[PDB]
Formats: C-alpha cells, sequence, structure tokens
C-alpha cells in the first residue's frame, strides 16, 4: 500500500508536469482552420517555421477552448490526487516510522 | 562539472546542437558555415526549383592540380578577363 | 526530451518529502513507547 | 548526539541520490539528442585529423569556404535543373565577370576573353 | 535488525557507487569520442552569432542545397575549386562545361 501509494503520487506528479508542458507550448502557436483541419505553426524570425496538423478538428476554437480547460481541470484534478497520495504516505509514516 | 563543460563547448540547448540538427539522411544546417580549412565533395546536386550559385567578392580561380600540383588547364573568371589556360579548347555540338 | 528529462522533476518532491520527514523523525511519535507517567510533567535542570 | 548524526549523514546520502539521479537524466538526454556512436556523433564520423561524412548534408541557409576540393577517387559533378552560375564581382560587390551554364547553351560575360596556353 | 538494514544500506551505497562509476564512464566515452579537450572538441565550435564555423577539412559527401543556399566565399580571397585529379563538370540536361586536365 505504502509503495502503490508513493507510485500513485509520482504518476500524479508526472501527469501535472506534462499537463504543464503542453498548456505552456499551447499558450504559443498560432493556428488556422485547414480543410476538416487545424494547422498551428509558431512565429519565427526567419520566414520558415514548424507547423503541426490536428485532423479531424472543424474549427481550432476546440483547441483554443475546450481543449485548454480539459488541461486546467486535468492538471487541477493530478496536483489533488498526489496530494492526497503523498498525504496518505505522510500519514503511514506517521502512524509506521 | 564535466558534463556542464560538454553542454558549454557544444551548446546543448533545448532543440540540438544549436542550430545544427542531425536526423537520419544526416546533417541539417539551419546556420551559416563557414570553414577556415580546404573542404571536400563529391557532388552537388541541387534540388528541382533552386539555381545553385558560386560567388565570391573576388577571382573565381577554377584550376586542376596534377599528382604533384601543378596547374595543367585552368578557368579564372576574374572581374574584367574570363581566361581559360590550358593545352586546348573546344565546342561541339551533341552529334559530335 | 520532455519523455526524458521532466522524469527527474519528481526527485525535487523526493526531497521534499525527504526533507519534511527529517524535520520530524522525532514528532512522528513523540509519545513512543512506555508511556508511565502521563499526566504530569517530569524535567530537572539544576543541580541539588 | 548520534542520533542526528546518522540523520545527517544519511541526508547527504540523499543529497548524491540526486545529484546522480539528475547526472543520470542528462547524460540520457546527451545520448539521446546526439546518435552517438563510437565512431563520431550523428551517422557521419569526427575524425582524428577531419570529419567524414557519407549523407545528404542540406544546408538549409548559405555556406562559406576558401578551397573547395574533391576527393582524389572520385571526379566532381555539379548539376540543377534551371542553371548553374559562377559569379565574381569587384570592391563595390558589383558582379562583372560572369560564366553562367544556361538550360540550352553556356554564355560569357565579361569585358575580355583571352585564351593561353600553360606558358 | 539494526545490523540488517545497516546491511541493505550498505547495498544501497554499493548500487549508487557503482552507477555514478559507470555515469563517469560514459561522460569519459563522450569526452573523447568527440576528441574534446580543454578548449573544446577538434572538430568545430558554435559562434555566439550563429556562425557555424569549422576547424580542419571536412568530407561532406554528397550535398543537396535547399533553401537560400548560395555556395560563396571569404571577403577579399578567391573561391579555389579544384579537382585533385578528377574533373570537373557543369552539366545541365545536355548541357556540359568539362574542364579535364587536358582539355
Ligand atoms: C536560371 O535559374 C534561375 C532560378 O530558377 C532563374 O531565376 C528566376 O527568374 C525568374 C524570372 O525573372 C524569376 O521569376 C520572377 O522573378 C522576379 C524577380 O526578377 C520576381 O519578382 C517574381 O516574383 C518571380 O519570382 C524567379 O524568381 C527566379 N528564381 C530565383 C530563384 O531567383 C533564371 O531566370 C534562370 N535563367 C534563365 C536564363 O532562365
Ligand atoms: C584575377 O584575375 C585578373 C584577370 O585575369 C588578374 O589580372 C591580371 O593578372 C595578371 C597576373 O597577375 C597580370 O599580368 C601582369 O602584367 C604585368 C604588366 O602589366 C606584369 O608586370 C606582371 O608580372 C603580370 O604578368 C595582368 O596585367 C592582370 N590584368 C588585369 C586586367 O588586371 C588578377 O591578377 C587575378 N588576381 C588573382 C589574385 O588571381
Ligand atoms: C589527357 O592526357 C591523357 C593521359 O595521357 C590522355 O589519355 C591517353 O593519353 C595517351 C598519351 O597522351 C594517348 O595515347 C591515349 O590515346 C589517351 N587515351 C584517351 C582515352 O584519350 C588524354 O587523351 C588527354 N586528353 C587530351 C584532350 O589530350
Amino acid at each position: 500500500y505504502f509503495v502503490l501509494s508513493a507510485l500513485g503520487l509520482v504518476v500524479c506528479v508526472l501527469a501535472v508536469a506534462f499537463a504543464a508542458h503542453h498548456y505552456s507550448l499551447l499558450t504559443h502557436l498560432t493556428c488556422e482552420n485547414a480543410p476538416d483541419s487545424c494547422q498551428c505553426k509558431l512565429p519565427s524570425s526567419e520566414p520558415l517555421s514548424r507547423t503541426f496538423v490536428y485532423r479531424d478538428v472543424t474549427d481550432c476554437t476546440s483547441i483554443t477552448g475546450t481543449f485548454q480547460v480539459f488541461l486546467l481541470v486535468q492538471m487541477v484534478l493530478n496536483l489533488v490526487c498526489g496530494l492526497v497520495c503523498l498525504v496518505a504516505c505522510f500519514v503511514m509514516w506517521k502512524h509506521r516510522y | 562539472a564535466m558534463t556542464i563543460w560538454i553542454l558549454k563547448v557544444m551548446n546543448f540547448t533545448i532543440d540540438g546542437m544549436g542550430n545544427l540538427r542531425i536526423t537520419e539522411k544526416g546533417l541539417k544546417l539551419e546556420g551559416d558555415s563557414e570553414f577556415l580549412q580546404p573542404l571536400y565533395a563529391k557532388e552537388i546536386q541541387s534540388r528541382p526549383g533552386n539555381a545553385l550559385y558560386f560567388k565570391s567578392a573576388r577571382n573565381v580561380t577554377v584550376n586542376i592540380l596534377n599528382d604533384q600540383t601543378k596547374v595543367l588547364t585552368q578557368l579564372i573568371t576574374g572581374p574584367k578577363a574570363v581566361e581559360a589556360y590550358g593545352k586546348k579548347f573546344e565546342v561541339k555540338t551533341v552529334s559530335g | 526530451l520532455h519523455t526524458v528529462i521532466p522524469a527527474v522533476v519528481v526527485a525535487a518532491i523526493l526531497l521534499i518529502a525527504g526533507i519534511i520527514a527529517m524535520i520530524c523523525y522525532r514528532k512522528k511519535r513523540k509519545g513512543k513507547l512506555t508511556l508511565e507517567d502521563q499526566a504530569t510533567f517530569i524535567k530537572k535542570g539544576v543541580p541539588i | 548526539i548520534y542520533g542526528w548524526r546518522k540523520r545527517c549523514l544519511y541526508l547527504l546520502v540523499l543529497l548524491l541520490l540526486i545529484i546522480l539521479v539528475v547526472n543520470l537524466a542528462l547524460t540520457i538526454w546527451i545520448l539521446k539528442v546526439m546518435w552517438f556512436s563510437p565512431t563520431g556523433m550523428g551517422h557521419l564520423h569526427v575524425t582524428k585529423d577531419g570529419l567524414r561524412l557519407e549523407g545528404e548534408s542540406e544546408f538549409l541557409f548559405p555556406l562559406y569556404a576558401k578551397e573547395i576540393h574533391s576527393r582524389v577517387d572520385s571526379s566532381l559533378l555539379l548539376q540543377s535543373t534551371q542553371n548553374v552560375t559562377v559569379n565574381a564581382r569587384n570592391s563595390d560587390g558589383e558582379v562583372t565577370g560572369r560564366l553562367k551554364v544556361g538550360p540550352q547553351m553556356v554564355e560569357v560575360q565579361s569585358q575580355q576573353f583571352q585564351i593561353n596556353s600553360r606558358e | 535488525l539494526r545490523g540488517r538494514k545497516g546491511n541493505l544500506a550498505i547495498c544501497v551505497i554499493v548500487l549508487l557507487f557503482l552507477l555514478a562509476v559507470i555515469n563517469l564512464i560514459i561522460t569519459l566515452v563522450i569526452w573523447a569520442v568527440i576528441r574534446i579537450g580543454p578548449n573544446g572538441c577538434d572538430s568545430m565550435e558554435f559562434h555566439e552569432s550563429g556562425l557555424l564555423r569549422f576547424k580542419q577539412v571536412s568530407d561532406m559527401g554528397v550535398i543537396h542545397p535547399l533553401y537560400k543556399s548560395t555556395v560563396g566565399g571569404r571577403r577579399n580571397e578567391n573561391l579555389v575549386i579544384t579537382g585533385n585529379n578528377q574533373p570537373i563538370v557543369f552539366q545541365q540536361g545536355t548541357t556540359k562545361l568539362s574542364v579535364e586536365k587536358n582539355k
């Protein structure tokens, strides 16, 4: 039980980090509507740039709307679950050591 | 300390070795490249859709060297004159 | 890079856990065992 | 008190542990983006006196050098689809002598066109 | 037991020690294969403006310039496009400009 509480803590921490990084990425892309898709590219000093294609997306608002809301909810839930696992370990060693 | 020295020497930024990138095919150079010593090559086949150039602020002295590094034929495109030294010249047609 | 290096940031949480554990090596279980005289205070600091 | 002595001892052990963990993370990074091999970085080889490359080194930006050579056992070839241009410029950067190989037939543009022998 | 817990702690210490040794080993291998010295590797350096300079001869094999790649040369310097005992052929379809050793 202690081992799995620690494992849940580390997995939730990894999820928090990945969600935060993905949100930080999505804060800095400019995206346009492509046929049944979205083309999100990043501004560059040189005229060339790297873009990404999100298929099966009618309008990019779904990426700029409910997607970032979903990321925020996911990171909030992940941090809450990580806190729960950490305090579970805390009580475990407060009754164990 | 040694690994930080490596990271400072090679400038391992977030995206690879600076502007240089290494892929499956080979080097992809997202920066200028000025070399101090003579380079070598095998072919220069520019992709269709662009014009391969050769420029300088001075003469372009195309030449050939034998095994003793002695000049046999030369083609110096300078500012005023375009000389073609050698042992001959020719202009042929397709049929010979 | 994001799948390799941010796998180490959890070691910072590992430190935080270790520190908060070590600031409590006697605050975890103050009573411990052999809990005699559990309604008063017994301590001295002056030789008589 | 040997108690806090042991406590700080394995606290230092913990610090050495975290430094080792982060060092392995950085070295796995340094191995990954480098395609590292005992031959050399990437698919090329950085040899002792030079560096040999067997791949299509597409320069997405200009090049500069002083001497462009060809290999001793292979003949340099340079080709395109529209044309290949050799240029030379004056001190003010004005291109003055052109050796252009157009789509059909060669052009030379200059103020003079000599031909000599080796002597 | 305190002795057994200490012995497992010693095993932890030993495994950490060997992990650090192999980390140092692979770091030396990284140092040596690129042939890095106190100044740096004897291959190249990254000038801070972005100018990728090199330090010695280069064997680039094939080259395929894609975008905005004008093979030039340094100021007040001469491009010396020499074929060491090999011809030089400017080719385009049928059109050829061949500069061989004696023609
Ligand atoms: C030799 O090859 C080069 C590259 O293919 C040819 O240069 C190209 O020339 C055309 C005709 O002018 C250019 O199209 C137009 O150029 C003007 C600038 O003059 C520009 O404002 C237009 O928007 C349009 O692009 C073309 O851009 C240009 N290509 C490059 C890469 O510069 C050249 O014409 C060829 N030689 C002969 C004799 O055809
Ligand atoms: C770049 O190309 C130009 C054009 O081919 C070269 O200019 C010519 O260079 C030759 C040899 O240096 C000059 O011949 C000299 O003639 C004088 C007498 O006038 C003589 O005393 C010298 O011993 C030598 O034979 C030639 O006059 C000159 N012509 C012009 C119009 O400049 C130039 O030298 C080339 N530069 C390099 C660095 O390759
Ligand atoms: C350039 O020199 C080479 C080496 O001599 C020539 O190749 C042969 O040269 C010998 C003697 O000069 C001739 O007897 C052979 O007939 C040549 N063989 C061939 C296939 O040409 C070569 O011919 C020379 N090129 C020119 C244009 O003179």
